[PDB]
């Protein structure tokens, strides 16, 4: 392979697409977001506009619903999820494409990792850091987009001490909308699942079981062709452990724990998964990306050693 | 499977140094990104997935599998008149078996040309041989023995062969026939190498063991009578039954004629020699202890007893084992050990091993397999496909199609959601969730981007996942500043109540100074005109005609009604205003939406103010909002024009605001 | 012609140098027979010939009134010798082109109907019959004078004539109505949905005797129904 030039001279923290796939807001901490698109006669990615986000280090990154004009936010410890919008007349290459809506300080104490909520809950995301506290800002109106209404304040720990920037803040979404929110969402060796109540509050239906050591990632698996959902997890114990959690404080799911895992033999930081879900695409501490695949069962085994 | 995820700067490749690595996933897969969460690589390395490559050769490949899918229906399951019907399913099932892989012919003739790796086209070479023995033992014969179908029985013998080694080539007609120390032969390798390639079931490369080496020179020379049943010998080969195994009989009955007629014949010929011509001859009677020494490898000698020994299926069970009193099975490689187990029995555990070998030709196997019943599930009676409560059939098939979607494409769905939309048990509920399922990422600012989903709706039809797609783009679009045919996506949202706010306005609140225009759209302005030559109209009213159509006698009596808003005339603009205001609106959008339309220039001097005026076509035919208004019913928004005339320069009733002098000067004014 | 043709074959080989069988390759091979008993004329230096015998199997069996079957046989003859080689006609020269030239006028006028899906209410919403007028205009001032005999000193047939006047009768006035549909159904009424002459206009645009639309056209059957929708163009200006 080829290694394509970012022009970053420090690491690279995220990658997140977006729909397409051909556009990837990869943040730096250089204090630029060199959104990058993929020009498809060549395997390299070329900027698509480098501007200058936050004026502290964008720790993570996620593409937003860009429902109403093509918005990428990212929060930094700032405290701020600066909302960065795109107007279609707006061009490549040139420092301003991305341009500033809101400046949230509603939220109060250093943050590390948006995501939004999908785009049938409208213009709405989540947001962790060390302000210990879930808070699901929603700006209500399609047109107005600064209107940040408050839906759901879920304490995490209320403050977790500041050592727990070292920590991955995991944040992840079923975009199923046939079903309520449900969201993974990492309070420091835990990861509680916020599931939705009646209530107008979510409410705590389980936590992870055999995990006592902080949890380096979870990516959702989508509940694409699956009426229940599926997790793994990135954790710090040296292992995958990939509950099935089929649908049985508030509660509508049961755990299952089918497959574990453990052939990363350190620490496993990155779950991502297929679009579907269908791969469980696993890289760890080994230097090794093992690609697992389900086989008849629902048992995921290595289909593929990229060394 | 290795791919190294660089040739350049690598990350780690060892579990010596503990750097989070860390790889990311997304709508591509022939690029995933790799990289170390660490103050060393910000590189970020283009890595695909094998087996999930973008390639227009896949897409012939995909294609073409899908449409042999098409031929059996939407149909997976074994079917039970009922003492043929059970045989005649089976029999078609066969054809569509050689359908597959010989669209996997054409893809080996593809990527034998050109392989970037070697192993992506061995993966090609060693599911082809699970499904070449799968043709030899069960999908010709309708899952029963070799004298149903004796010639089919041996074409996929030679596929067998010439798909599993690459050969024809020629060096069998060249290792001895060509070139120890003879060349005129009296050679064990001179016989061998014609026993092993009868043996083959091969007759292309036989018959150069015959004819580019030794018949004559000896044979013919010593004696004429050492020559009149060496004759007979390759006689007994070319009038071999290749059709059937009745005739077979009464030829194994002429095998022991007239290969007894060399034994009872001259010799003046070497013992060598002879001896060998015999052990071409225990081949063609079928005896045992020849059926094995001379040939190459297991499935040489197991297919030289299902030839030429007794052309049925047991000579598999006592005789397989004397196949490995013959040669070993290959297990360092794994392409013989699953052929071993097609002649057990059990498609469904080597099917898991088919998905890294190529899932895309594992997936159609599994359909096909438990369209005759081979395959077994292990769990039936979430109606979803990634659950193993579907089908063997169904767990690779639309799983396989949901990965397609991922893979980079996505105009590969016309092929994807049209797999889904076949197959027996219900995988409508899953037709919803591909289709639903797109949210925190897609909605895109655009012009259009939806219009081709409802293509995507029509593999299969379901009118609630139809609207489903313009909700996640019919109020996307309002910073897009596309025109018409987003007023088109709004309404087609599923929604009267998004024209009632998104296309109102356009009415209402129109001015910010003396000219009416305020509109970010661009249909308001310079093209008002454009939707009124059906021209721009009809794109919209062709993907869902009705929830469009009736909203356009809105937006284009805005042609007509709103040209008032670029210059304000007594006629003309006064002629195309007060016409028609009474269909308009008052079924479709807001009914009084009148205030920002037809009033003002009501304060303008035309009419009464300090002074009688008339302003022509206007006396008493604007007689709703715009005249009286404090007992009749207004949508308010009034304001804008009672402080927004200081930029539009009335004077003379601009002064001392009331809503009843526009009462008094709509009254009397003569 | 493929079962014929090997009859044609084993013909030659029982011997003669004409036969009844040779006879027909020129005739046939009843619509099919005819249509397929010509095709045999694509390489150059003749096709002075070629338009005789097509008008001398068209009109051969013309009881029918079918102008729908010959749809291919008003081009199944080929000028090709562009590099692949290396009066006699006048009277039958248009109606080659006038067979063809009935259908079209039929689907001048259905074309505009399925390709409108807004409402046709006049202020200048539909724009896209502007041409259309002046394309439809020409199949009753179209210049060539349809499917007749022209002239008497090329070869003619009686009874092949009949089967002229009546089958341009059933379709000539049709497409001249069609026209006047457009009229009071497409509302356009000059080159503008605006004036109403080119109906009062038409009254003796109709009648020309340089396409000889006249001599066919009924002073009663086809000219009632021509000023009726003149009288409804007229009520557009009442």
């Amino acid at each position: 392979m080829q290694p394509f030039d970012s022009g970053h001279d420090d690491l690279v923290h995220d990658v997140v697409y977006d729909f397409y796939g051909r556009h990837v807001a990869t943040c730096s901490s250089d204090q630029h977001i060199k959104v990058f698109k993929l020009d498809k006669d060549t395997s390299n990615w070329e900027l698509s506009d480098s501007w200058r986000a936050h004026d502290s280090s964008i720790v993570a990154i996620d593409w937003a619903s860009p429902e109403y004009g093509r918005i990428i936010a990212s929060a930094s410890y700032d405290k701020t999820v600066k909302l960065w919008e795109e107007d279609p007349d707006q061009e490549e290459c040139s420092g301003r494409r991305w341009n500033k809506l809101c400046t949230l300080n509603d939220s109060k104490g250093s943050l590390y990792s948006v995501k939004f909520a999908p785009a049938h809950l409208g213009l709405k995301l989540a947001c962790l850091g060390n302000d210990g506290i879930l808070r699901l800002y929603d700006a209500l109106e399609p047109s107005d987009l600064r209107s940040w209404t408050l839906t759901s304040e879920m304490k995490v720990l209320s403050i977790p001490p500041a050592n727990h920037l070292q920590s991955d803040f995991c944040l992840s979404w079923c975009p199923s909308r046939f079903s309520p929110e449900k969201l993974a969402v990492s309070a420091l060796e835990q990861a509680i699942i916020y599931q939705r109540g009646k209530d107008g509050k979510l409410h705590v239906a389980a936590k992870l079981p055999g995990h006592k050591s902080l949890i380096r990632s979870i990516s959702w698996a989508p509940s694409i062709g699956r009426w229940y959902q599926l997790i793994a997890t990135g954790c710090k114990d040296g292992r995958i452990r990939i509950f099935k959690i089929t649908e049985k404080l508030q509660s509508n799911l049961q755990v299952e724990l089918l497959s574990e895992h453990d052939d990363h033999n350190g620490e496993v930081w990155s779950v991502s998964w297929n679009l579907t879900g269908t791969i469980l695409s696993s890289a760890g501490d080994d230097g090794k990306v093992r690609l697992w695949k389900a086989t008849y069962s629902n048992e995921f085994k290595c289909m593929s050693v990229i060394t | 499977i290795l791919v190294p995820m660089t040739v350049n700067d690598q990350p780690i490749e060892k579990n010596g140094d503990k750097m989070p690595l860390k790889f990311k996933l997304g709508p591509l897969s022939y690029q995933n990104m790799a990289f170390i969460t660490a103050k060393d690589k910000y590189k970020l390395y283009p890595v695909r997935i094998p087996r999930l490559d973008t390639s227009k050769e896949f897409s012939a490949y995909v294609s073409g599998l899908f449409e042999i899918y098409r031929d059996l229906g939407d149909d997976r399951v074994f079917n039970v008149v009922n003492s043929n019907f059970a045989k005649e399913h089976n029999a078609t099932v066969n054809l569509a078996m050689e359908a597959i892989l010989n669209e996997l012919e054409v893809f080996i003739g593809r990527v034998k040309d050109q392989d970037g790796r070697v192993n992506r086209f061995y993966e090609l070479e060693e599911s082809l041989t699970v499904l070449n023995c799968l043709r030899t033992m069960y999908f010709i014969l309708d899952g029963q023995d070799v004298e149903e179908n004796r010639s089919e029985f041996i074409e996929s013998l030679l596929n067998w062969i010439n798909r599993s080694d690459g050969e024809p080539d020629e060096e069998y007609i060249e290792q001895v026939f060509s070139v120890a120390g003879k060349k005129v032969f009296e050679t064990q390798y001179f016989w061998k190498l014609l026993n092993q390639l009868v043996l083959r079931g091969l007759l292309s490369q036989a018959i150069g063991c015959i004819e580019r080496s030794d018949l004559l020179p000896y044979l013919s020379d010593t004696c004429a009578v050492s020559f009149d049943a060496v004759s007979d010998s390759i006689e007994l080969l070319k009038q071999y039954p290749k059709d059937s195994s009745s005739t077979f009989r009464e030829w194994k009955n002429l095998v022991l004629k007239l290969s007894q007629a060399f034994g009872s014949s001259a010799t003046d010929i070497s013992g060598e020699l002879r001896d060998y011509i015999e052990d071409f001859l225990l081949v063609i009677g079928g005896n045992q202890r020849k059926i094995l020494q001379y040939s190459r490898t297991w499935y040489e000698s197991f297919c030289g007893f299902l030839l030429y020994y007794i052309p049925s299926l047991e000579l598999s069970a006592e005789y397989l084992q004397m196949s490995l009193e013959a040669n070993v099975v290959d297990i360092t490689n794994d392409w013989e050990q699953p052929c071993v187990d097609i002649i057990s029995g059990k498609i469904h555990s080597i099917l898991p091993v088919m998905e890294s070998l190529d899932s895309c030709t594992a997936a159609f196997t599994a359909m096909i397999c438990e369209a005759k019943g081979l395959i077994e599930n292990i769990f039936e009676g979430l109606e979803d496909l990634f659950s193993y409560r579907n089908g063997m059939a169904s767990y690779m098939l639309n799983s396989f199609a949901f990965e397609l979607c991922s893979l980079g494409d996505k105009e590969l769905w016309p092929v994807a959601i049209g797999l889904i939309a076949l197959s027996a048990t219900g995988t409508r509920s899953a037709k919803k969730m591909v289709i639903a399922e797109l949210l925190p990422h897609y909605p895109f600012v655009t012009n259009d981007d939806i219009e081709w989903m409802l293509s995507i709706c029509v593999e299969w039809r379901l009118p609630e996942i139809a609207k489903e797609i313009y909700t996640t783009l019919g109020n996307q679009m309002l910073s897009a500043h596309n025109i018409i045919e987003s007023i088109a996506n709004f309404s087609r949202a599923g929604k009267y109540e998004l024209v009632k706010s998104y296309s109102w306005l356009l009415f209402e609140a129109s001015c910010m100074e003396g000219q009416k225009l305020d509109d970010p759209v661009l249909n308001a302005i310079v093209s008002k005109n454009s939707p009124a030559e059906d021209d721009v109209i009809i794109p919209q009213d062709i993907l869902d005609c009705v929830v469009t159509n009736s909203m356009r006698q809105t937006l284009a009596p805005y042609a007509v009604l709103s040209q008032f808003y670029e210059l304000r005339d007594r006629e003309d603009w006064g002629q195309a205003l007060r016409l028609l205001l009474l269909l308009i609106e008052f079924p479709y959008l807001p009914k009084h939406y009148l205030v920002l339309l037809v009033a003002k220039f009501l304060y303008p001097i035309f009419l009464l103010d300090d002074k009688k005026l008339m302003d022509e076509d206007s006396v008493a035919t604007v007689i709703e909002v715009i005249e009286t208004k404090w007992d009749d019913a207004d949508e308010k928004s009034s304001n804008l024009y009672e402080t927004i005339i200081e930029a539009d320069k009335s004077l003379p009733s601009s002064m001392a605001t009331l809503l009843k002098n526009l009462r008094k000067k709509l009254n009397f004014k003569l | 012609p493929q079962v014929r043709k090997k009859q044609i074959e084993t013909i030659n080989f029982l011997r003669l140098p004409a036969s009844n069988i040779l006879r027909r390759t020129t005739q046939r091979v009843i619509d099919m027979h005819l249509i397929y008993g010509v095709e045999w004329l694509i390489e150059g230096k003749l096709y002075v010939d070629a338009v005789h015998s097509i008008i001398a199997l068209s009109r051969r069996f013309l009881l029918n009134g079918r102008v729908k079957a010959l749809e291919q046989f008003m081009e199944r003859n080929n000028i090709g010798e562009i590099c692949k080689n290396y009066e006699n006609e006048d009277q039958f020269l248009e109606e080659i082109t006038q067979y063809e030239h009935l259908i079209k006028g039929i689907r001048e006028y259905e074309e505009w109907q399925k390709s409108v899906s807004l409402l046709s209410s006049e202020s200048n919403i539909p724009t896209l019959i502007e041409k259309l007028q002046g394309f439809s205009k020409d199949t009753f001032e179209l210049i060539k004078t349809f499917l007749v005999d022209l002239t008497s000193s090329n070869f003619a047939d009686s009874a092949d004539y009949e089967i002229l006047y009546e089958i341009r009768a059933l379709y000539t006035p049709f497409l001249l109505m069609e026209l006047h549909k457009k009229l009071v159904e497409a509302a356009k009424l000059l080159k503008i949905p605006k004036f109403i002459s080119e109906a009062l206009a038409f009254t003796s645009l109709v009648a020309n005797e340089n396409d000889k639309i006249y001599l066919l056209f009924q002073s009663s059957g086809k000219l009632k129904e021509y000023l009726d929708l003149v009288a409804r163009t007229a009520t557009l200006s009442n």
